[PDB]
């Protein structure tokens, strides 16, 4: 993790950020997402390791500053399906996101139109769990169907569609406490 | 006995522990593609892992709808929470407070510390840090995620309330079928009468009995405010559960026999013959890691789950009705028990009965009287010195021995210590 | 089934070696270069096998764990009475008879579940001559201008006499005495 002295004749490429793309910066490959980073590194020093031994920061040989690395993909995505013989229609949960960081989380620029379609849309709201595009949120409470998680679930119809909703414990119910008074 | 105490313990008893799910190709490869190549030719590892795991999840939410919703009617918390002088107030919700816990739950949750706060991080906190690499950062980075449980901790906290509140205005009768109502010095003079006790020493001493009951209360609060590690079980799930996600974690900077433990210097440096060799070298190990991680969380989720039975059937058989097994909850006679919950568990309150300051008796087998042996029905013969009376077990109550309350078997030659007394006819 | 197909379909991994097949890792090979595959491929296969038989052991733990519940359920509830709550069905336990099923036994739990409730008014106790009296088995209930006494469970009014409570003091510390008379046959 020094300065490099001796290179092979390796020609340059501008720099491209906020993109999941294949990197090589003094010999040290890999694959990640470039962003400016507020990193201060001590001098004669290149890359910033993890506890896991993960490249997350990189000092650029020409322009001198430091760029994180960050994981193509790295947030959890779960996929809500009625099931195929029901229905082709999904519903994507983007786990630990919010609703307007979804296209910049999941790169919505690079994915294909049918996966830029599940990037954002009219029916998304905040789980507890994440932001849920595809389902709609209806106001009435049933029985778990499908257990999105944080007391949401969803199920098929409620033209047939995803709904999600808040899950109900139970029917509700009051007994009129007296003190002379008994049901036999 | 002559006297008795009306004492409130708690039972800690973990329920669920915490739902992880793991990417194998962000974790043993991360994002470089001739790994994943190389992983594709190992097989259906991962399947088998990943169906581990879910099966793992299902089953904490299966363990907590087991505990928690058992009866599915929600019945509201009263307004008046004083029930024939048995105040109620600090294990029901206040109405008064935008927590809709109770005061013991807000006790209990502010008891166990929860470091491994999974869900407080999101997108945009790890990326950016002024430095400070989290545990938590390296756990996402490395396709290690927590997902949230199906039921809310205000969820839960409504479950407990009805229980409660259920307990409170029906008693035993809405674990079987409908909610029966009953006035609640009623209700705990059955209860008195299950235990072996009748039910004019409830009703005689319902002051005392309802003060006793308020400070058993009032010290189950001191001893949650002010005595730590009483949470003890709880923490040890939270805490077994982090640092087996952080052995994990840390296990990616072991070269396995590899030249690194670094994919990219392996790829980088080296031609491809000469990288698969390590690579798989890596491959093998970090496979060897999950699965690891993943036996040592079955047979976690294995402890949990009995846990978790045990707890509902304690739910069952002690909240929805009155228990006769010895021990089973609490120490004593069993009265009454309300749940409480927790983070990633239940705490059960059992109110028990505890008779206290005996005095001696002189003590007989039967009465012989007139030639005939009587034998007491429900109770026992005791002498204070000159007079002999009877008298119930668990409560000194002593009656003049008459007719009905003895039976007559035979005659006073065969049973051995009998004395003679004479039993009153009217 | 699953886990069998799945150790099954294991044996088509390389495990990092040339090839998932032991004869063609035999027959293009010499001794010495073939030791090494092969040994891969057996690391490879015994840490499938390894895998399998530990997941069938946790397996067992689970299925033993049930097991024992179902003998105790068959011990208590189809040979006896059971006064445990919600043990064997929802309600009052009555009987159970088991039934033989593929791979486990189902319980047909007979209960008794009480309904058509009635309201009533209710006093603890009967102030009567000056004397406390308590109900036996039941409970004191008013249908608006007589008492009775009846059990809990089903409502059948009986007349207040000596036979069917008890005396134990005044009443004056009792909260709620209600005064009424008690017959005497
Ligand atoms: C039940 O116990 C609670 C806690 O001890 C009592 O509530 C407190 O009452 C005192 C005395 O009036 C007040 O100064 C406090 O502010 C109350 N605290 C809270 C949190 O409410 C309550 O009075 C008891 N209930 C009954 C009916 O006696
Ligand atoms: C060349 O490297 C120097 C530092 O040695 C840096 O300041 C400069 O931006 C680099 N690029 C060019 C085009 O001069
Ligand atoms: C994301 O949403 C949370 C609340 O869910 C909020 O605290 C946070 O500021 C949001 N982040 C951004 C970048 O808007
Ligand atoms: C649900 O009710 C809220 C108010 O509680 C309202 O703002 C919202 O529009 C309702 N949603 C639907 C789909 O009716
Ligand atoms: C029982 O103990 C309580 C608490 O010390 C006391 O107030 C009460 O008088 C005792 N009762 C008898 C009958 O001794
Ligand atoms: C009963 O008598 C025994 C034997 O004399 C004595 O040790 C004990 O203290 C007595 N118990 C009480 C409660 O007085
Ligand atoms: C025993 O009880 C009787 C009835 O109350 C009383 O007359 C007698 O004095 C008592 N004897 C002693 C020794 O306390
Ligand atoms: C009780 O034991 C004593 C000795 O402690 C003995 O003299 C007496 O006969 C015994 N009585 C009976 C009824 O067994
Ligand atoms: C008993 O009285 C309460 C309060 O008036 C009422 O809500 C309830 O329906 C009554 N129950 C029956 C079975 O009539
Ligand atoms: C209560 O029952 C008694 C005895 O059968 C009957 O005479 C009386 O009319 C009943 N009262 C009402 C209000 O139904
Ligand atoms: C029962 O409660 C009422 C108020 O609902 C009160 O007026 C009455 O005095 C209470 N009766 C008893 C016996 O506690």
């Amino acid at each position: 993790n020094a300065p490099a002295t001796v290179c092979g004749p390796k020609q340059s490429t501008e720099l491209i950020k906020n993109k999941c793309v294949n990197f090589n910066f003094n010999g040290l490959t890999g694959t990640g997402v470039l962003t400016d980073s507020n990193k201060k590194f001590q001098s004669f020093q290149q890359f910033g390791r993890d506890v896991s031994d993960f490249t997350d920061s990189v000092k650029d040989p020409k322009t001198l500053e430091v760029l994180d690395i960050t994981p193509c993909s790295y947030g959890g995505v779960s996929v809500i399906t009625p099931g195929t013989n029901a229905s082709t229609q999904v519903a994507v949960l983007y786990q630990d996101v919010n609703c307007t960081d979804v296209p910049t989380a999941i790169h919505a620029e690079q994915l294909t139109p049918s996966w830029r379609v599940y990037s954002t849309g009219t029916n998304m709201f905040q789980t507890q769990a994440g932001c849920l595009i595809g389902a709609e949120h209806v106001n009435n409470s049933y029985d778990c169907d499908i257990p999105i998680g944080a007391g949401i679930c969803a199920t098929y119809h409620t033209n047939k569609r995803i709904v999600a909703y808040v899950m109900s414990l139970g029917a509700e119910n009051s007994v009129a406490y007296s003190n002379n008074t008994i049901a036999i | 006995p002559t006297n008795f105490t009306i004492s409130v313990t708690t039972e800690v008893m973990p329920v669920s522990m915490t739902k992880t799910s793991v990417d194998c190709t962000m974790y043993i490869c991360g994002d470089s593609v001739e790994c994943s190549t190389l992983l594709l030719q190992y097989g259906s590892f991962c399947t088998q892992l990943n169906r581990a795991l879910t099966g793992i999840a299902v089953e904490q939410d299966k363990n907590t709808q087991e505990v928690f919703a058992q009866v599915k009617q929600i019945y509201k918390t009263p307004d008046i929470k004083d029930f024939g002088g048995f105040n109620f107030s600090q294990i029901l919700p206040d109405p008064s407070k935008p927590s809709k816990r109770s005061f013991i739950e807000d006790l209990l949750f502010n008891k166990v510390t929860l470091a491994d706060a999974g869900f407080v991080k999101q997108y945009g906190d790890c990326l950016g840090d002024i430095q400070a690499r989290d545990l938590i950062c390296a756990q996402k980075f490395n396709g290690l995620t927590v997902l949230p449980p199906l039921l809310t901790d205000e969820m839960i906290a409504a479950y407990t309330a009805a229980l409660i509140s259920g307990t409170a205005t029906a008693g035993w009768t809405f674990g079987a079928g409908a909610a029966l109502q009953i006035p609640f010095a009623m209700q705990m003079a059955y209860r008195f009468n299950g235990i072996g006790v009748t039910q004019n020493v409830l009703y005689e001493n319902q002051k005392l009995i309802a003060n006793q009951f308020n400070s058993a209360i009032g010290k189950i609060q001191e001893s949650l405010t002010s005595t730590a590690s009483a949470l003890g079980k709880l923490q040890d799930v939270v805490n077994q559960n982090a640092q087996a996600l952080n052995t994990l974690v840390k296990q990616l900077s072991s070269n396995f026999g590899a030249i690194s433990s670094v994919l990219n210097d392996i790829i980088s440096r080296l031609d491809k013959v000469e990288a698969e060799v390590q690579i798989d070298r890596l491959i093998t190990g970090r496979l060897q890691s999950l699965q690891t991680y993943v036996t040592q969380q079955l047979i976690r989720a294995a402890e949990i789950r009995a846990s978790a039975n045990l707890a509902a059937t304690k739910m069952s058989e002690c909240v929805l009705g009155q228990s006769k097994r010895v021990d089973f909850c609490g120490k004593g006679y069993h009265l009454m028990s309300f749940p409480q919950a927790a983070p990633h568990g239940v705490v059960f309150l059992h109110v028990t009965y505890i008779p206290s300051q005996e005095r001696n008796f002189t003590t007989a087998p039967a009465i012989c009287h007139e030639g005939k042996a009587h034998f007491p029905r429900e109770g026992v013969f005791v002498s204070n010195g000159t007079h002999w009376f009877i008298t119930q077990r668990n409560f000194y109550e002593p009656q003049i021995i008459t007719t009905d309350n003895t039976f007559v078997s035979g005659t006073c030659d065969v049973v051995i210590g009998i004395v003679n007394n004479t039993v009153y006819d009217p």
